[PDB]
């Protein structure tokens, strides 16, 4: 149902940012809230019905040490926004440990925005693992969500810290925040630095400026999972719908994220599932198949392509599955947003779960322990000495993520009914 | 602007007519016009209006007048004040009801179609359909204010209701009111529910 | 019926003069009574027919060392009004000091203007607390007009002070007025300096000439309250009648205002409903609802979405009130002034009693209680030792305020056959 957008770290609050001014344009609505001339379909899942047609954006802002908020405050979207919902380390421990202490005023937080939506399905997250700001203040909030909604949804867009072996403190925090995401979020849609990065150097001919285009390339991809909840369809328009076919294994929740154009700047259904079934298309990085696929196509489609499109794909053997149930590959449809100011509206998408990202996570299960073993990468930081006297914490994270690629390598085999 | 003069007088200068009723001739009550049941009165109609205008118009209009009233009396009645405390529960369990039934009165009634109404005389240009559109008027608020039938059940109740303000107003025993009005209240919504098909909008007050 | 403005403070004159050349800019009035040429409706409940159709305005003017009346006297409305109305401290004390020896004159101005009416029904107050001139002598005056006369209404529109704690003064003799106004007066609308102020620096560009504004707002509240006795509606135009649905809890006569347009300069009553309810339309400052809710909804408006916005606005729970009775939410209707200056004539009002001023007041019973435990702020003016010499009368005017408090909270409760 309606969602609503929880931003934590620098990049997550730089999508925030980029999200809404993304809805901003999509939509067609000023930067003050006001219905346009140009504009009945919904405007009910990320903004409110407030005062004059003001369609208010729904969020929460959360950081530490300020940073980005003077660029909402110089902008026309500190006047779209911020009725009062901005609240104002480097570590994991020291992020934990200062949720920690205002735990009682951010949860009142989100009481006020669960009070002011009309209809509480889930808290999406716009998050960024290992940003700054948002490692440990990031987990505990994810705690605090789990302890005080389980009948709710946590859903979490993030990036995770991959750079190909820069920064030695964050596959601890990485980790730790993943353990926290895999037994307190409900469901993780995962993005890497290195595959987003590889991708804009590619299309583009960047290397610097990385974090504005990744910005560009995580907004379109929350509003191409979110077009058929913000414009309406009439399939799994909920979010407990939607990702419930979405999620084939329990605990393996982790979906793989296509985009069929790479630059929006013709084509059929079979040509683009066809390069979207490819890894070189995904933005995400021995025996890997997937377990259950979806994909959505929204844009200028004839639907006995579909039809065509499916019954190639299956027969033809790149639908790439072994499940230990009859779980396979899902079509789906969108109507393409009426006034997207982007042209070339034919855009797909999938979300599927695929065992080969447990690869990406045994180069972080190969990290923290190389970096157990030569002990000068711990850091021996006083807050994570606070956290955990014995440091069986980390120890508890690596068996959480080493039952997490067994469960892989289990759901490879057409029996679930042993997992190592 | 007789029909606007005729909601006028039936149904400002009203509330100075009725302060002279509160402590009778009633003749001496015309005069004051001209500047719980019972009572008539009646005020002369010129001929080339009255053949336009109905005598069971007349009829009509002073029931929702003696109505209107009532509904005054009761409101001005039940503010009386400007165990020792029982007697303030009492107000507002009778104080809103009587004000609620004035919000069913005014608008659902006495506002749609009295507004409609003088709309739809105004485009006539035919003398029969303007007397046919005024007399299905007249029917339709037969029908809407209960003037037919069951009103031996719903308008006793309604009349009733009004009563306990009177018996607050001479209070000012206590424990003895409540009783019937919680009764006459559960009668009311049990017959106001769908059994004329807009009488639910009471029913959930 | 008619009710005749009794202004004393140096905003409450500011107020009234302010309300009385609005009231010339609404009617179709010279500025010396004469009837216009664009001008049937009423203009008797605050102007008598004197001799060439001049409405001339029935009102009292009173203060103690005259600033105001040379701005009077300068200008075109001591052609309107003033053929023998005019009558010429610091503390509440010296007010009431200076109010206890002229208290024959004014009570006999009291009788003249009364006797000027033709229906007196209620004396109207355009007063603010601690103006100066108003703090002392409008209580005297409240209290002399509960003497006088039991039998008829006082009405107090007015401003209560707020800074968020500037002047040290004026809590002392708030709350000595407060009690005033509790036993001597019946109905109390209550502002704000805060509120006012703040929906002025957010609706315009203003921070330092709030008093200017202030009476407009003012101003255009006490006319639109007063619109459908001034011009003719059907529902009860009598100030008894209208008041009667406004209070439901015989000590809780503390009324909200709000008012949808804050600048004057399309929309359904759905909407300024939904407006209206919020706090921050409202020009007025834990478990807090309202006891009854009325509103009045004037302009361009089709009653069948009075109908349904009632209906929607009861149903989904945005009125909220938990009440020993079955007291709710009303609507009213009235009819928009012809021949208003001011364009866009849809305007919304409510009067509903919330518990929520309660915390207003407590912040009153926090500010004398810690300015008595200071004692350096009470000043130990001479005055305040020959009004009372046990002090005893500002820990009355605290239990009385207590009371209040705790009157509130019992409302909030589904029984009041038990307040503390």
């Amino acid at each position: 149902r309606e969602i609503i957008t929880l931003q934590l770290g620098q990049c997550g609050n730089q999508i925030g940012f980029e999200f809404w001014k993304q809805l901003c344009a999509e939509h067609g609505i000023s930067p003050e809230g006001i219905v346009e001339e140009f504009a009945t379909d919904r405007k009910d899942v990320f903004f409110y019905q407030a005062d004059d047609e003001h369609y208010i954006p729904r969020a929460v802002l959360l950081d530490l040490e300020p940073r980005v908020i003077h660029s909402i405050l110089n902008s026309p979207y500190a006047k779209l926004y911020n009725p009062e919902n901005i609240y104002l380390g480097n570590n994991w421990a020291s992020g934990f440990s200062q949720g920690e202490k205002i735990h009682e005023d951010i949860f009142d937080i989100i009481d006020r925005e669960a009070d002011g939506s009309d209809s509480l399905e889930g808290f999406v997250l716009c998050h960024s693992i290992a940003g700054g700001t948002g490692s440990g203040l990031g987990s505990y909030l994810l705690e605090r969500l789990n302890d005080r909604y389980p009948k709710k949804l946590v859903q979490t867009y993030s990036v995770f810290p991959n750079q190909d072996e820069d920064v030695v403190v964050q596959p601890y925090n990485s980790l730790l925040t993943l353990k926290r995401l895999t037994q307190n979020a409900d469901c993780v849609v995962v993005l890497d630095n290195t595959a987003l990065n590889r991708i804009a150097t590619d299309r583009l001919h960047i290397q610097n400026p990385s974090f504005s285009q990744i910005n560009q390339l995580v907004s379109t991809i929350m509003s191409a999972s979110t077009t058929t909840l913000r414009y309406p369809g009439y399939m799994n328009n909920d979010l407990i719908g939607l990702i419930a076919s979405l999620i084939p294994t329990p605990r393996l929740h982790f979906l793989m994220t296509g985009y069929t154009p790479l630059t929006t700047d013709k084509t059929t259904v079979l040509d683009v599932m066809r390069r979207l079934l490819q890894p070189k298309n995904v933005m995400v990085s021995t025996n890997h198949c997937y377990i259950a696929i979806l994909n959505i196509i929204q844009g200028e489609v004839d639907p006995t392509q579909v039809h065509k499109s499916l019954q190639r794909i299956r027969e033809r053997k790149l639908a790439n599955f072994i499940p230990w149930g009859p779980a396979s590959i899902q079509v789906a449809l969108s109507r393409k947003s009426p006034y997207l100011p982007s042209a070339h509206r034919v855009s797909g998408l999938m979300m599927a779960n695929h065992t080969s990202i447990s690869s990406l996570f045994e180069r972080t299960c190969r990290q923290y322990d190389k970096l157990r073993k030569r002990e000068a990468f711990l850091e021996q930081f006083r807050k994570e000495d606070m956290f955990k006297d014995n440091f069986d914490e980390m120890d508890t994270s690596r068996e959480i993520v080493q039952q997490l690629i067994d469960e892989y390598h289990a759901a490879t085999r057409p029996d679930y009914i042993s997992w190592g | 602007e007789y029909l606007q003069a005729m909601r006028n007088f039936f149904l400002d200068t009203m509330y100075d007519f009725y302060t002279s009723i509160f402590d009778q001739n009633v003749s001496f009550l015309n005069v004051q016009l001209q500047e719980l049941d019972g009572l008539t009165l009646s005020y002369k109609v010129p001929w080339p209006v009255d053949i336009v205008i109905s005598l069971e118009c007349q009829k009509i209009y002073n029931q929702v007048f003696l109505l209107l009233l009532q509904i005054k009396w009761a409101k001005y009645s039940l503010d009386v004040l400007l165990q020792i405390h029982r007697m303030f529960l009492l107000r507002v369990k009778l104080m809103h009801f009587v004000n609620s039934l004035h919000n069913y009165i005014m608008t659902r009634i006495l506002h749609s179609t009295g507004l409609e109404f003088q709309h739809q005389v105004e485009e006539a240009k035919d003398l029969d359909q303007l007397i046919k559109i005024h007399y299905r008027y007249l029917s339709t608020i037969h029908d809407r204010c209960l003037l037919r039938e069951k009103v031996s059940f719903v308008k006793e109740a309604i009349m009733k209701v009004l009563n306990l303000a009177l018996m607050f107003a001479d209070g000012w025993s206590i424990e003895k009111m409540e009783s019937d009005f919680k009764n006459c209240h559960m009668f009311l919504v049990t017959i106001l529910n769908k059994a004329f098909p807009h009488l639910e909008s009471l029913a959930l007050s």
